[PDB]
């Protein structure tokens, strides 16, 4: 338990992240307290939301957490496919909150604003550490578009607040409210995509254009017959895992061809291969 | 490709001693663990024989006086103790990339004591003026070391147009070399003169060994 | 018994094409690859290809516009095709058995020498290469034999059918006047000549001339 | 169309699951109406519930239908992580709603809304009614969704006999509860078959398998033995061999391939390196 | 383990015909398209020869007469034509399974015209009449078949009880046999009878062959 | 020329150990498994172990207590040791290459006769036969050479040390009275006995024993 804080200060992603969670559970008791202080009318509802907002990102540190752990027998390829699980269930998460945002706005439909702003500079400071968001490259663009959302979507209460009270329009929330749920949902699309082909066992999308022509260099090799059963796949971030047989003279110089294969797909971008030779009989 | 350069180009190491070959590769002839550079021994008039294969491996059936090492660029091929027959070219060859490439060769010479050449004038042989030629031969065996000297003489007046030089590779045996010369020439020439001075300048004795015949 | 025999023509008219026919003997073209490779005095060594087991030929890159290498199995021949013959390509082709599952080559045919020149093939002349008149027999007495006027390589000079070996000595060739010259010798004891025969045998596969020439005293 | 109305009427399996469905979805829409009409928080938790539970059926139909694709460059290995996902994706949908649902009942809780209003108040014993005769008649969830209905069965009898406010928001955490405990099983699953973990059918198994690789003549060691679950019952293995200079590479490999075949594993590479020494 | 039944166990063939032998494999010794059968031919006095390998790949170094063909458990040896050098024992051996295990043996019998059997006798020698026994010896050299009977006539009279029979196996060149009997006495059998005879019959001839001595 | 040789001792006492010592040339022991083979008369031809270059060791699971196998590279050689030998252990042992990347063994050793009795070595007794008088001279006439009382085997016989090797007929012992009894034979022409020496070596490597009995007329 100890050792599991120094292992988490270590870590820049994960030091963060557990600065986001110690400031938004301090305002989440600061905000219950303003709560409880005769205002529940909506209020208590954002303070479980951003409760809510908190989890999510227990469940990014927990993710990069686990992903920094070792390999063993029934994790031979270690925990580093929780962060790209963390980004999946994020993207959902998003998608669900969109819903919320949705139910928000139906809330109204055809028939004091000072726990936003300190949500407001929560949020820039989320901005401002988490830029490099664009297994950093997976738990902090989920984290970085939930961010966003919660972002965005208090931006969007904001100015519905400020609508009603300059001008008194009643429609502009539910209109501003499709707008929110619309732009994260349409933000939060290519990372569901990208998880959802890495965890489908997929082609890594960057590797798939330069593999003919691996598949051309393997094929001009010397006592080489044909390739068969060429399977790619992404592990984590960055990382490939990659297997194929090959067929092969039954006098083929077997070294050396393990070898210039191993070389082409090197190249390639594949950190994990695994090459089984056969020989002809013929 | 891979170009392939031997140093020295030729060795000279004598009885029961240790010969050094060494092969440099422009690129690395390595793939994980192993090093795809073979030996082979090309002995006069024969094809070449392989002696190490990737790198260290001798050849079944090869005497275990051959050695190899080396790795990446650098390879070494060692013959420790040097024998007779261990008198031929010794080329390295790569199959780590297409096409296979050969090394430039480098001939091992046998050192030994030096020998005195054995010289022998033959006539044209009467077939040859019926034909109307006249060849003059002369032969010089078992002689060490390589560079030797002949010269011809007519009636004691010296000649060196007319001369063909022919040397044979080192023996497997005796380690020695053999040498020819011939002094081509037509009916009217040859029969115009009466002696006939083959001249064999050699290291061994100041003396130069003198053959002639008349007529 | 693993033994590799090349069979090609002697001598190549330029810009023609060269045939050679690679025939195994003591392992089978089902389970290995031969290649193929030339040697000459200017270039050296030179890899040009390789056929597989199944038929797959990968070939020199500098070659590969204008060489072929075809076999079959049934009769254990190889076959080795290539076009646009010029001056450069005089050289020794052999057929070589690759080493099993390494990259080496571990038996070699004998190779045939190639010539692409537009001269003529010119039987050899043999004349005999006696010592003047008697003086210095001595104990050991040297016996030649002159092989003049020939085209192209090669010429295999034996004394006696192969049965004299020790002490023989043949030259290389020398080239003049687009003609070869070669000169043999062989040393034998006082008592063997002129007792018994003795005969040089010269074979020219290119023009298929045998000679039994006899030596002779003078 | 034509086609497809005729056939799922003359057969029986099919039709009895397209009767769950049919009658799962209609009685959700049923049931969220009253409970968006009324009060009923934990009666649109229990709509949400199987509504949900209904999308995991028609997903798992939808993901057979897409593993039943021929695999193409970029998914080499075909569609069949797709049920894997589906079940996966609506167990942390099922997760996600009785969170929320967690929430509104706390807050429900807070302050009671006092409606209650009754009209057909006997919706409850007819959703215990279709639940029941659903996992009976057709086919730990086998028994979790019979205790969903029976939370909304205390809160009715509460609802009317006393009128106590508590009741509803008790029930809605109770749901949120046991939505987590039913779907926990199958969100282990889904979750260790994404994480590239060795199968646990094959876990076992798998040192005597080494311990048999190891004994073959020749064979050196044994390296980066990686074994994960495709789909089901679909096991894919890989393995890296040292072994002699001059090894049966052809025998070695067959009798690692024997091996693994044996022990279940249906796609496996074994590389052999040959050692120096 | 795999237990190799090899049929027949033995089989004689002519020159220049055709024999089969064949390896029947309580098991399959087939892995992924590949059988590890492998084909031995043992002559008398000699370590066990590889012949075939992966039960069709001819070793390298081995005539083309041998063939290797089969699958799964039933394998066969060709040997196509039959030279007289194949007198041998032909064993299979499995590698497909630990422990590996050969084949029983098949020997090989060569056909050829039958040859009367050249007959000699041997007295005991001097230093054995100094050891202290006596020992006569008969040579039948070069004959065919192999079955043949050897009768000792001791002064006329039938003589079993020392009669040791030793047989060389089938020779390489010609194909024939040969027969060696020996009679074992002390010096009282000896000195007391003086005639010793050696009779022989085979299938060639009807009278048997006698080769006879005094004292 | 890849050779293995095995050196071992003829006799062991029952219930003793076995050495055997093979040393190999022509190969490398870094690169090449070396297997164990034993034929005996009655059993055949059995596998009783390999050693790779990794020095691993797989044996037959019938010897797995008593037989182990270890090697040194330096000085290429594979030793063998079994103990508790028995009665049915005598057989020829062999030292085999293992043919590469197959489950052959291309190369085998001479082999080492090994004999487990509780008898003892007794040198033979070498004894010249000769055809009585001078009758029936013809122009074939065979000598032969009795090898009696000899323990264990194997001997060897040898005719005009190793001149003489057509028509020579060695006939196998046969075990009579716990001893061994061995003959040979040889045809030379008429013309060639008594003109020079016909000489017999036996070799008995069990007791060193040397003869070179020269076979004389009656
Ligand atoms: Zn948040
Ligand atoms: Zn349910």
């Amino acid at each position: 338990i100890s050792g599991w804080f120094r292992s988490i200060l270590s870590d820049k992603t994960s030091r963060n992240l557990f600065f986001f969670l110690c400031l938004n559970l301090s305002f989440a008791f600061v905000e219950l307290l303003y709560g409880i202080w005769s205002n529940c009318l909506g209020l208590i509802s954002d303070s479980f939301h951003m409760f809510f907002d908190s989890t999510a990102i227990l469940a990014g540190l927990a993710a990069s957490v686990i992903s920094k752990w070792r390999d063993n027998d029934a994790f031979s390829y270690g925990y580093v496919r929780a962060e790209v699980l963390a980004g999946f269930v994020n993207g959902l998460f998003l998608i669900f909150t969109a819903f919320f945002i949705f139910s928000e706005g139906v809330e109204r439909a055809l028939a004091l604003l000072l726990v936003s702003i300190l949500g407001f500079v929560v949020n820039l400071i989320g901005i401002f550490v988490f830029k490099h968001g664009g297994p950093s490259r997976q738990i902090l663009q989920g984290v970085f578009l939930h961010i966003l959302a919660d972002t965005l979507g208090s931006i969007g209460v904001i100015a519905s607040a400020i609508m009603m009270q300059n001008f008194g329009l009643m429609i502009a929330d539910p209109i501003c409210s499709i707008l929110i749920a619309i732009l994260i949902v349409v933000s939060v699309i290519p990372l569901l995509r990208e998880s959802v082909g890495i965890l489908m066992q997929r082609t890594p999308p960057l590797l798939e254009n330069s593999l003919p022509q691996c598949y051309q260099r393997v094929q001009q090799l010397q006592g080489v017959y044909s390739l068969q059963e060429q399977h790619f796949w992404t592990l984590c971030s960055d990382v490939y895992v990659g297997t194929l047989k090959l067929i092969v003279a039954p006098d083929a110089d077997a070294r050396w061809i393990l070898s210039q294969t191993h070389n082409i797909f090197t190249q390639a971008g594949v950190r994990q291969l695994y090459v089984q030779i056969d020989f002809a009989a013929m | 490709d891979i170009v392939l350069t031997q140093s020295p180009a030729s060795l000279a190491v004598s009885l029961r001693r240790r010969a050094t070959i060494s092969c440099r590769a422009s690129e690395s002839v390595d793939g994980y663990g192993h090093s795809f550079m073979h030996w082979y021994q090309q002995k006069s008039g024969q094809p070449p024989k392989l002696l190490i294969y990737r790198a260290s491996n001798l050849e079944s059936g090869v005497p275990a006086r051959f050695s190899g090492s080396g790795s990446r660029t650098d390879f070494t091929l060692t013959i420790d103790p040097v024998e007779a027959d261990d008198a031929a070219t010794y080329y390295c060859q790569q199959s780590n990339e297409d096409p296979y490439t050969f090394g430039s060769g480098t001939k091992l010479e046998i050192k030994r004591a030096d020998a005195a050449p054995t010289v022998s004038i033959f006539p044209p042989s009467s077939e040859q003026l019926t034909s109307g030629g006249a060849s003059v031969v002369c032969f010089l065996n078992n002689f060490y070391p390589k560079d030797i000297n002949v010269k011809w003489k007519i009636d004691g007046s010296e000649r060196q147009n007319g001369v063909l030089n022919s040397w044979t590779d080192q023996d497997s045996k005796d380690s020695t070399y053999s040498m020819s010369s011939t002094l081509t020439l037509t009916k009217d020439e040859y029969e115009r003169h009466n002696s006939y001075t083959c001249e064999a300048t050699h290291k061994t004795s100041t003396s130069p060994i003198v053959k002639s015949f008349n007529r | 018994e693993v033994q590799l025999q090349e069979s090609g023509p002697g001598l190549v008219a330029p810009s023609q094409s060269l045939s050679i026919t690679c025939t195994v003997s003591g392992f089978s073209l089902t389970n290995y690859a031969v290649h193929w490779v030339r040697q000459s005095p200017g270039k050296g060594l030179e890899w040009l290809g390789v056929i597989w087991s199944n038929g797959r030929t990968d070939y020199n890159a500098a070659f590969i516009s204008r060489l072929s290498i075809s076999k079959d199995n049934s009769k254990s021949q190889v076959f080795f095709k290539m076009n646009s013959l010029q001056a450069d390509d005089t050289a020794i082709y052999y057929c070589a058995r690759k080493l099993a599952y390494e990259g080496a080559m571990d038996y070699w045919g004998q190779g045939t020498s190639v010539t692409v020149s537009s001269a003529k093939t010119t039987p050899p002349s043999v004349y005999p290469l006696a010592p003047g008149s008697a003086a210095q027999t001595n104990s050991m007495v040297t016996l030649g034999c002159l092989v003049k006027g020939y085209f192209p390589e090669p010429v295999t000079v034996t004394w006696n059918s192969g049965s004299l070996s020790s002490g023989v000595h043949t030259f290389p060739a020398v080239l003049q006047s687009d003609l070869y010259t070669l000169s043999s010798s062989v040393t034998v004891p006082s008592s063997t000549w002129p007792s018994e025969t003795v005969t040089c045998n010269v074979a020219h596969p290119a023009s298929s001339t045998k000679v039994d020439k006899k030596i002779v005293p003078r």
